[PDB]
């Protein structure tokens, strides 16, 4: 079989900030 | 309120690693490795798999989008109709398109109003991590850990790489870290708490 | 920045050269004791080594930290070395040759374009003295500048197998080397040698002057002879085992005669023609410095 | 360092057959690396040896 | 059996095996181990593995591989055998003779 | 004296454009002229009064000790113009000399201690340098383009909507503009905190403080070497494709003589019953009709435009048959750096490189042949030679971080492999003001 | 016209022994080793100027033939093949060359084959008009008589 | 004719043209030599090409 090149770049995963209703602290 | 900032999680950088592999190379010795370690070190050891012929640092095309008029496909920003001859169509592949590109980079960074909010985060139990990673990791990290070559330490099969990276990290002048780290702004309030990652 | 001791960098315990001997540590000299020679009818005669070309390769700026020590030691000793004549490394070496360069040669054997305070490095005067000659390795392939790959091995022979009388005479019978030996004794020897920090030995070879230089040449003769030994095995026309009683004696015919063998073999490391060009150039330079 | 196995991607091979007399001209010369054999049909090593 | 250390429920066994392995005279190993033949070429690279195998069979596989290692037959041997079986002054032009 | 060392001096136009208005805004006496009757003590008094190391030039021959003072304290002399500058100084050494200056950028931060009135850096100057000389109409275009990218309606901006004169267009150009009160006479008044509002003392290029903060980061990104990947100039030369590294530039061999290309050099000339595109070689004037047999030339080609096709072809022929090296500085190109498996998807004729439009970007590809495994020992010999013409003139692969992530001999590193730079990995720390920092090197 | 050998050249008898496959820069090469110095020359470009004399031409590998002719082209070797027998038709410039002889056949044919070389006699070639712009090309002759 | 400079195949012509253009006494130009604007509108009124 023939040799083959390939490529990759790190993906964006930035998302608008989640609107959680729960709170961590008192 | 005015929407002065664009609250977001797990932020895009201005620069991203981009890699070319010659795919015939592949180490015969498969590296079974801890589950929790592979969810930290993993995106890296995939991005820099054995056989990566080259790893470049490009402008993040996903950030400097076509919405800004930039095209990063040829390795420089290229903006279509900024600096142009008047009274005649500019023509394709003009070099000025590069200078125009830098302005649109310089512009887009001048107006990046993103404000990071902490995203989804793991707190690995530590015995579940190999010590080289556990020394790097600081309590917590975003699940989208992203990529960094310092992660390849004691993971990449490519021995010179691991030897040279371990050689850098063991010097005083450089010291990698990951996730939650103490900072002068810790405990500061602003509706919620500021933290440093 | 490391100061260079009056005896040269080789006097530091940090730069000690030590091959394994069936796995145990040993000074090169005490391995070379094991060598034994059977003379043959042929007679090596050392022709004068042509004076090396004055033309250094252009000192072009290059991205990255060139790893010049690993480059040289692999090209001489490492198994299946590659791209040994690729020019960029020696361009940065020529950059080291300049009177007031920003480049520094660290004890790692890497060249850093930064001032880099964190990493210890040889005194720039010394490495300029060394680069001024060894950057010439960068023209090892260019036809106008190519070294004699054939006659030069005579000198190798003389400095290795040669008896003190033979070194005086300048001629010696072609010799067949032999020694009591372990399995992959020759490969293992080359591995032990390719880890050597020979930039220390060469920088001391070029920078040292007068009595300090001569004393260095007697103190470090056996090291140089070991490197000569690895090359000579790389170019030995033939290499074989000989079972004397229970012992197995490795044998290499012939010392001092480059066979120009290029195809690889089980027994020893093997030079592609590019490695012959390189090694021959390395020898022309190194012997021109060694004889003064 | 390992000898390659999968069929590697070789540079394109010009075969300028050279006659008794010819008009060499170098407009439209390839600039990228390009192997230049002179004879046609060089695959003369045909006697395979098991 | 050396694998049973700190695994077998059977306590006397684990105690006696741990007792053997902790003596100098015996020392178990597994998989890739350095050997005098490391880095040696023969098309590919030789390596040493510490197998779970009887010493007789291991001994034979060793002598086989070392036989092949020392055999040192090359293309020139073949062009010589070829020349012997071909008409006088026939010419061969194969690969590197070595 | 070192290249940094010497007597700093800047043209008046530069002084006026930048330092002067800052002097006015900081309420300091106008820095003194230097007649050459000037005492160094006077200059020290002035540098005291102005809180800037500047003096304006006045008249001929500055005296020695005052000049030495200008050198020792790095006072910035402001020349009206650069013609015959040395005549203005009484160099007892006779060592000061025209064409012994080192022209360089100098950040205003270096001369002003007043940090509030400084926003940009050397960077923006460096980026303006890449930019074409700009007509006001072009500037308006650039602005309107940036506007449409940001989705604003810039209609009627920089314009007059007169009922009877129709719409009219004023220039939008206003580099370093300031809001200033004017006299009813129409002339400008120097800014006075006493009457004009404080927000007016120094328009900060009309940007929000935040946009300036980000602007600094961006200027640092734009002037960063890795991002700068529009390469200039190609070296055409006829060698076998030996060196694996993409960034290779063949060295020019010892015997060559540099020759600037000019139309004067090539001329149609009779030779052996035909009209050869003869090249006469300037050191000797000997004329060589044939591309072969010409002396080894390193012909630079500053400007491809107007080159004859017979001459472009003749130069390339000379590159082959006489081993000319031919740098072509007019080419701007982007370089993709292909791996050996992906080969060369693009191919370029010498004719195209010799005749691309002067402004268009060429897109060259270069092999990084480092990840290319040894031939099987029994593969048939390659009789003919792989040959290569085009080379980069400066390094490519400025964007490279890592190279050859594969082992050589299972332990030893490949020649040409590059470990990632140490600075990629220093998750440093914040400074006391929240700036990013690398970890301290050594101690403390 | 039989071109003279340039002053720097060295005579070298052909022998099969002078050429051999050899590893170079990651590729097997029809290496030529030059007998005066013994040095191997993996590529045609670098080789010393050589007045090679091929007395035999029998038995010679076709790769070696392509390599020698490449050496003529690249290293400017002058290679004299003594075995060849040929008729030769002189041609008028008006006639042109009606037919050509590839080096591939001159280098790889049975000893008894009778080649027919052609030769233009350029004495009566038309002179170009004084003003007409030069043609781009360059005419070349690779094969020459050893005797008138 | 001055546009033929460094742009015509005929060498002597381009030499003689380049010579006349490199004289102090003569200097070719093409385009917007001057621009007079209104004293009130500030827009350009009379250009000189």
């Amino acid at each position: 079989k023939i040799a083959t090149a390939s490529s990759a770049r790190q993906a964006d995963v930035e998302k608008p900030a989640d609107v959680t209703f729960t709170i961590e602290n008192v | 309120l005015s929407d002065d900032f664009k609250q977001i999680s797990d932020p895009k950088g201005y620069l991203t690693y981009s890699v070319k592999y010659e795919d015939q190379f592949t180490k015969k010795d498969k590296l079974r490795a801890s589950e929790a370690d592979d969810r930290i070190v993993g995106p890296t050891v995939n991005l820099f798999k054995y056989g990566a012929a080259v790893v470049n640092i490009d402008l993040n095309r996903d950030f400097f989008d076509t919405a800004t008029g930039i095209d990063l496909t040829k390795g420089i920003p290229l903006v279509q109709d900024l600096l142009v001859p008047i009274g005649v169509t500019a023509g394709a592949e003009q070099s000025a398109e590069y200078v125009s590109g830098l302005l649109m980079v310089l512009f887009k960074v001048m107006t990046d109003n993103r404000l990071v909010i902490v995203g989804e985060t793991t707190t690995p139990m530590s015995n579940t991590l190999s010590t080289v990673v556990n020394n790097v990791l600081r309590t917590t990290y975003h699940n989208n850990v992203g990529v960094n070559p310092a992660l390849l330490r004691d993971f990449t099969q490519v021995n010179w790489l691991n030897r040279d990276i371990t050689n850098m990290l063991q010097q005083a002048g450089t010291k990698y870290g990951l996730g939650l780290t103490e900072t002068r702004l810790d405990y500061v309030r602003l509706v919620k708490t500021i933290v440093g990652h | 920045m490391l100061q260079q001791p009056t005896g040269g960098y080789t006097t530091l315990e940090q730069f000690a050269f030590t091959i394994r001997n069936d796995g145990t540590n040993a000074t090169p000299t005490q391995f070379l004791q094991l060598l034994s020679y059977e003379a043959t009818e042929n007679e090596l005669v050392k022709k004068t080594i042509p004076t090396p070309e004055t033309h250094l390769p252009s000192a072009r700026n290059v991205p990255g930290n060139v790893y010049i020590e690993d480059a040289i030691t692999q090209a001489l000793f490492g198994i299946s070395a590659q791209n040994v004549n690729a020019h960029g490394y020696f361009s940065r070496l020529s950059a080291l040759a300049l009177p007031n360069t920003s480049a520094r040669l660290g004890l790692d054997g890497v060249i850093y374009n930064s001032e880099t305070i964190n990493i210890p490095f040889y005194d720039p005067a010394a490495v300029a003295n060394f680069a001024a000659t060894y950057a010439k390795l960068g023209n090892a392939s260019t036809p106008r500048y190519r070294a004699d790959m054939i006659d030069i091995y005579a000198h190798v022979g003389l400095e290795l197998a040669g008896t003190d009388a033979e070194r005086a005479a300048g001629v010696m019978p072609v010799k067949r080397a032999k020694f009591d030996s372990w399995e992959g004794s020759l490969i293992s020897l080359s591995r032990d040698v390719v880890n050597w920090k020979i930039l220390a030995f060469l920088i001391d070879l070029c920078s040292l002057e007068g009595e300090a230089l001569r004393a260095f040449k007697t103190r470090n003769r056996d090291v140089f002879r070991m490197m000569l030994f690895i090359m000579s095995t790389a170019v030995a026309a033939n290499v074989v085992n000989r079972k004397v009683t229970k012992r197995v004696d490795r044998v290499l015919e012939y010392i001092g005669v480059n066979s120009m063998r290029t195809a690889g073999r089980t027994a020893t490391i093997t030079y592609d023609l590019s490695r012959h060009e390189f090694a021959a150039k390395f020898l022309q330079l190194t012997f021109t410095r060694w004889n003064a | 360092d390992d000898v390659g196995i999968m069929q590697q991607k070789k540079p394109p091979t010009v075969v300028q057959s050279r006659t008794d007399v010819f008009n060499e001209q170098f407009a439209n010369e390839a600039l990228h690396p390009t192997t230049k054999v002179i004879f046609n049909g060089l695959d003369v090593n045909t006697e395979v040896q098991p | 059996p050396a694998l049973l250390r700190d695994f077998t429920q059977v306590n006397w066994l684990n105690r006696d095996i741990t007792n053997m392995l902790q003596q100098a005279g015996t020392k178990y190993g597994l998989g890739l181990t350095e050997t005098r033949l490391d880095y040696v070429r023969l098309v590919k690279t030789i390596v040493g593995h510490a197998l779970n195998i009887d010493h007789f069979a291991a001994s034979v596989l060793n002598i086989n591989l070392r036989a092949l290692m020392e055999a040192n037959v090359t293309a020139d041997d073949r062009i010589k055998a070829l020349q012997a079986h071909s008409m006088i002054s026939t010419q061969f032009h194969g690969p590197n003779q070595g | 004296d070192d290249l940094d060392e010497g007597i700093r001096m800047t043209t008046y136009d530069q002084y006026l454009s930048h330092i002067r208005e800052r002097l006015h805004i900081t309420n300091v006496p106008d820095p003194i002229y230097i007649t050459g009757a000037s005492t160094p003590d006077q200059i020290a008094a002035s540098v005291q009064a102005t809180h800037v190391a500047v003096v304006l030039y006045q008249s001929g021959v500055i005296n020695g000790p005052a000049s030495t003072y200008l050198r020792e304290n790095e006072v910035l002399v402001v020349m009206p113009d650069y013609y015959d500058v040395v005549s203005r100084f009484a160099n007892a050494n006779l060592q000061m000399n025209n064409n012994r200056y080192h022209e360089s950028v100098l950040e205003i931060a270096d001369i002003f201690d007043q940090a509030d009135f400084i926003q940009t850096s050397d960077a923006v100057r460096q980026l303006r340098a890449l930019m074409p000389t700009l007509s006001t109409s072009q500037i308006r275009h650039a602005i309107e383009r940036i506007a449409q990218i940001t989705d604003v309606d810039s209609t009627d901006y920089g314009k007059l909507t007169l009922r009877f004169l129709g719409t009219l267009t004023r220039s939008l150009k206003m580099q370093n503009a300031q809001i200033r009160r004017i006299r009813p006479d129409g002339t400008v008044l120097r800014y006075d905190d006493q009457i004009d509002i404080e927000a007016f003392r120094w328009s900060r290029y009309f940007l929000d403080e935040l946009q300036l903060r980000r602007l600094s980061v961006g200027l640092r990104l734009i002037t960063n070497p890795r991002i700068a990947r529009r390469f200039n100039g190609v070296r055409i030369m006829y060698l076998t494709d030996d060196d694996p590294d993409p960034d290779f530039v063949p060295d020019v061999p010892e015997g060559y003589v540099a020759v600037q290309y000019a139309h004067r050099l090539f001329s149609s000339s009779l030779a052996n019953k035909r009209n050869r595109v003869t090249y006469t070689h300037p050191p000797t004037g000997m004329a060589y009709p044939s591309p072969t047999g010409r002396p080894h030339v390193h012909m630079t080609i500053n400007e491809r435009a107007g080159m004859s096709k017979l001459v472009a072809d003749n130069i390339i022929a000379s590159v082959i048959k006489s081993n000319w090296v031919v740098d072509i500085l007019d080419i701007e190109y982007t370089a993709e750096v292909m791996t050996p498996s992906e080969g060369y998807t693009q191919h370029v004729d010498a004719e195209s490189i010799m005749t691309a439009p002067k402004g268009k970007l060429f897109h060259l590809q270069f092999m990084d042949g480092l990840l290319r495994p040894e031939p099987s020992a029994f593969d048939p010999p390659a009789s003919g030679e792989d040959m290569r013409l085009i080379y980069p003139l400066q390094p490519i692969s400025v964007a490279r971080s890592m190279r050859a992530i594969v082992n050589h001999n299972e332990v030893d590193r490949p020649r040409g492999a590059v470990a990632p730079s140490s600075y990629e990995m220093d998750t440093g720390t914040l400074s006391r003001n929240g700036d990013l920092l690398y970890s301290p090197v050594a101690n403390g």
